[PDB]
RNA sequence: AUAGCGUAUAUUAAAGUUGUUGCAGUUAAAAAGCUCGUAGUUGAACUUCUGUUCAGGUUCAUUUCGAUUCGUCGUGUGAAACUGGACAUACGUUUGCGUAAACAUUUUACUGUGAAAAAAUUAGAGUGUUCCAGGCAGGUUUUAGCCCGAAUACAUUAGCAUGGAAUAAUGGAAUAGGACUAAGUCCAUUUUAUUGGUUCUUGGAUUUGGUAAUGAUUAAUAGGGACAGUUGGGGGCAUUAGUAUUUAAUAGUCAGAGGUGAAAUUCUUGGAUUUAUUAAGGACUAACUAAUGCGAAAGCAUUUGCCAAAGAUGUUUUCAUUAAUCAAGAACGAAAGUUAGGGGAUCAAAGACGAUCAGAUACCGUCGUAGUCUUAACUAUAAACUAUACCGACUCGGGAUCGGCUGGAAUAAAUGUCCAGUCGGCACCGUAUGAGAAAUCAAAGUCUUUGGGUUCUGGGGGAAG
């Protein structure tokens, strides 16, 4: 039962847009990739993990997946889970052999 | 929870409950039973009276002075009232047994500042103002 | 004698607390001998000229029904 | 003693959204709870949901992402004439710009907006934003 | 990893009967063979009071607290 | 939860009906045969519940209504053996009376006086139900002396 | 501030310090000592879901376009929620010209329209009273005239009319002639210009055949009841023990015992204290005894027997909303105290004394009455304390504990161990990106992102319970 989660990412995020179709929003916060919360200016503990892409020779491609996680999630110790699953849905975990 | 009914047939219990608890609010209480009317002014704004006594009243701690005052016999009530006489040497503008106009001190039934327990002030002497007299606009 | 009392229950709305309140009214009605009236039945009555001190209403139609327990406690708003 | 199944299911829901949970088991359930969910889903907040038939009342699993800031019930279910709409949208909702107050009407259960477009009103159920 | 909709068997078996998704009971029914007269009877898993085989009147089961004590050489199979 | 125990009364005793509504496959008794047994048991003066138990333990009949379509009492009604006063109320009064009995003799026993108050409370509370639902004669009352001669 | 500006008093905001929205009640004022319970308030889930096609608008989007213009219009195409047709076991018959009626659809609350509606007010259109308050007038040389206004909204409750599908209450066929239909029997019966018989209709009742799928939703991790093995320092009767205090008896022995900070009142040769053995008499259940148990709370701890009662667990048992909370009204309710009898060992208010002290009518000591215990009765109160209302959900982790149950393991093979589950209790330890003024709190959390149900209580301090 994945459907809503997928549709959620289907379209891009937009700050405030007036009728003249400007973007009014000073910056577009990163949102957590698990809980989907907003990443604070002030968030002491919010984290962005970059994980490398691997060619069949073991080579790093220089390509990176970035997984953002938010303070409440790491803090509750959900992180070690969230990450793994975020890597499943992106097709990067488990690691093939 | 909240200890308070929420329900659409609950209307009267709610309103009655308020009609009760409302009594703990003081101004409501004092209003609702006549309290105003029994006070020495009989609900009124000011009152006229006669001067029984000129009296000094030693100020509350931590102040020392002699507050000039008068005991007045209110003409409407025939109640005896202890009233303060404002500003400087205004106690002199008063003679025993004059007509005098008296008002509240601004606490509505309570005493102000260092004068203990005295709830009233002097406004007029015979016909004239204490202000008029002080600044020496008119003469008694 | 040839007179019943009828009872109408209604919900009066109290604006402030924004809910209702259960009120009732008792109307004396006149019964023509042509009706069988069990206590706790359903009555239709038409307005009428002043027959007696209390009675301005006369019985038109009786509907039979069964009430359990006393007639008072039973509350029908229709 | 259970009063208001919509209230149970709604509060349990909000709780699990708030705890960052990925889904909710919801029990027991009614028409109204399912129509309310069909409403929130249609409107973008919850995701797909599944109904489970135990021979009695029922259970309902709800996929949530996270969107819901709050979703409440109002009890008692007051009477909301078209005139009173202003009140309830100002009192209940975060801003004019979004969020819904759901109502039962003789035309069915509606976003308060659906009610202006259907021109009716009168029984308040809950809200979500 | 956990899904409420597809809960794991060994887990639900461990849960209390009211806390499972299908809310399924723990009781069974069994065919019991009297040690003496060799009759077959049906007995509820947690059965109340006592059971005597209809042929020879000998004692098959004894009541407890949710267990029935199958007495002596009485052999049984669960029905399902 | 448990009625009239405030504070801690609250727990779950079991029964949980399986999902399959169809009667079980291993069961070879015709619904008619079942109705026969249940009525025999009934005429022997058993309770709808006690009948249920007997059928379940001894006879391999898990749920009688899923077999017949009629619950046990309804069967008893149609087939005419009827438990005049509902088993339900019957036991409550039997109890309230056993407490009367013990209490007339030990008059200093306070707990049993209070327990009695509770049980009678439940009795009236059940009376109202069975009355408004037409299962009891409308003028029927529980009194000490009236109910003591009342088939209990 | 300003041709005005001080002051007094009532009242409005300030006040979420009266709270429906919207407050507080562990310690700031605040949960009733505790249960039962009527009014009141509050109430689990299920029923024409749904799909397919047509049209009308109303919105939306825009790599469709256009036309003109300072932005509307037309048009796309698809996409919505409608609204309304249509067929699908599917919001009704039947009749007269999209609309009436009659029939049928259980009633209502609720909601949408509409009627009925007093002006002045208020909101508000028009209008330069020189502005403006405001008024209802005005504007124009086309002048024995002309142009134009005196709007509209609002008008809460209850009556009235009408559209309604949700929600909420209530209904209907469970002793059924219930429903439809055919055939009879009665009681009425408008018309046939009139009375009489037959009839006809019609409209009620009733008897019997036939038709139909004949008619009873689940069965709440709601509640009542049954039953089965237990568990408990729950209760009431009987029984019964045990040392201990006090006293007595019978033996012994002697000069001191007591008591204190020292002491003194006391007791002692009539032999105390002390020792041994018995006996009398009232209490009291030590140690085991615990962050253990039960009871509604007050409270409950020796043996055995009897009497009724209880939870939790176990149920593929039965009932089927029977439930939650609760003004009335009731059952309890430590101690102390009261009334009438008993009883009286220990302690022990009052009291008598010793001492201490400046004074002690106190703390200490020697005595000692009421009391303490008990029958019948009253009394209703406590820091009656988690100072924390009850029913219900939901939000972290961890061992342990008391009672059931379910498997498993070891042995010396069991009312005993251990292990793993789980239901219910009493708690504890961590922890909260939850709460709080904090102390702290796994509730005191899911509260301005403010509403699950229900009683109670508080509104500065004293006066004053
Ligand atoms: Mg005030
Ligand atoms: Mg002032
Ligand atoms: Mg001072
Ligand atoms: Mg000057
Ligand atoms: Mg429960
Ligand atoms: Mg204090
Ligand atoms: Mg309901
Ligand atoms: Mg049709
Ligand atoms: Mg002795
Ligand atoms: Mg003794
Ligand atoms: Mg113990
Ligand atoms: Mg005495
Ligand atoms: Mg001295
Ligand atoms: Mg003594
Ligand atoms: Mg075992
Ligand atoms: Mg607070
Ligand atoms: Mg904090
Ligand atoms: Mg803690
Ligand atoms: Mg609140
Ligand atoms: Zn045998």
């Amino acid at each position: 039962m994945n459907s809503g989660r997928a549709n959620q990412r289907s379209k891009p995020m937009t700050g405030l847009i007036n009728d003249k179709k400007e973007k009014i929003d000073a910056y577009l916060p990163r949102k957590c990739d698990w809980s989907n919360k907003l990443i604070f200016s002030n968030d002491q503990s919010s984290v962005q993990i970059a994980i490398a892409e691997v060619g069949e020779n073991g080579q790093a491609t220089g390509s990176k997946t970035n997984v953002v996680l938010c303070g409440s999630v790491r803090s509750k110790g959900e992180a070690h889970i969230a990450l793994e699953n975020i890597l499943r849905e992106r097709g990067l975990y488990p690691i093939q052999e | 929870g909240v200890g308070k009914p929420r329900g659409i047939r609950a209307g009267r219990k709610l309103a009655r409950h308020r009609k009760d608890q409302r009594w703990a609010d003081n101004d409501f209480n004092k209003r609702l039973l006549g309290s105003r009317w029994r006070n020495p002014f009989m609900g009124a704004s000011h009152a006229k009276g006669l001067v029984t006594e000129k009296i000094g009243i030693e100020s509350k701690q931590p102040n020392s002075a002699v507050r000039k005052c008068v005991r007045v016999l209110l003409r409407k009530n025939s109640k005896k009232i202890a009233a303060f006489v404002p500003m400087d040497g205004c106690l002199n503008f008063l003679a025993e047994n004059d007509e005098v106009l008296v008002a509240g001190l601004g606490r509505q039934g309570h005493a102000v500042g260092d004068i203990p327990g005295v709830r009233f002030k002097v406004v007029c002497v015979k016909g004239i103002s204490l202000l008029a007299l002080f600044k020496g606009k008119k003469e008694k | 004698n040839r007179t019943v009392i009828i009872r109408r229950d209604y919900l009066h709305y109290v604006r402030k607390y924004n809910r209702y309140e259960k009120r009732h009214r008792n109307i004396p009605v006149h019964i023509s001998p042509c009706f069988s009236v069990k206590e706790g039945d359903i009555l239709v009555a038409g307005q009428c000229r002043p027959i007696s001190k209390t009675v301005r209403f006369n019985a038109l139609q009786v509907v039979p029904n069964e009430i359990i327990g006393s007639v008072r406690k039973q509350f029908l708003l229709f | 003693v259970k009063v208001n199944i919509l209230a149970e299911c709604l509060k349990d829901l909000v709780n699990a959204e708030k705890m960052g949970k990925k889904q909710v088991l919801l029990r027991p359930v009614s028409k109204v709870v399912l129509k309310f969910l069909r409403i929130m889903q249609k409107n973008g907040y919850i995701g797909e949901f599944e109904v489970i038939d135990d021979h009695r009342s029922k259970k309902v699993v709800v996929e949530l992402i996270g969107r819901i800031n709050k979703c409440g019930v109002i009890s008692p279910r007051y009477d909301v004439p078209l005139a009173d709409f202003e009140k309830w949208t100002n009192n209940i909702l975060p801003s004019r710009q979004f969020g819904n107050v759901v109502l039962t009407t003789t035309y069915g259960i509606l976003t308060h907006e659906e009610c202006r477009k259907r021109h009716t009103g009168g029984k308040i159920l809950g809200f979500f934003y | 990893e956990r899904d409420l909709l597809n809960p794991i068997y060994e887990e639900e078996k461990q849960k209390n009967k009211f806390k499972r998704l299908i809310q399924a009971p723990n009781s069974y029914f069994m065919d019991v063979k009297c040690a003496q007269c060799q009759n077959i009877q049906m007995i509820f898993s947690n059965a109340q009071s006592t059971i005597i085989c209809e042929k020879c009147s000998a004692i098959l089961c004894k009541p407890t607290g949710g267990k029935v004590q199958i007495q002596a050489g009485c052999a049984f199979k669960i029905k399902n | 939860g448990r009625m009239q125990m405030k504070g801690k009364g609250k727990g779950i005793s079991g029964s949980a009906l399986p999902f399959k509504r169809r009667s079980p496959k291993w069961l070879h008794m015709t619904p008619s045969t079942v109705v026969d047994l249940s009525v025999k048991l009934a005429k022997k003066g058993l309770t709808p519940s006690q009948i249920g138990v007997i059928l379940r333990d001894q006879h391999g009949i898990p749920q009688v209504r899923f077999l017949t379509g009629q619950k046990i009492l309804r069967i008893l009604k149609k087939n005419g053996c009827a438990p005049q006063l509902p088993e339900d109320l019957y036991f409550l009064i039997k109890k309230a009376l056993s407490i009367r009995k013990h209490l007339e003799k030990n008059r200093k026993d306070k707990d049993s006086k209070y327990r009695l108050i509770l049980v009678e409370s439940r009795i009236h509370r059940l009376s109202r139900y069975y009355k408004l639902n037409q299962k009891l004669p409308p003028k029927w009352k529980y009194n000490a002396q009236t109910a003591s001669a009342l088939v209990q």
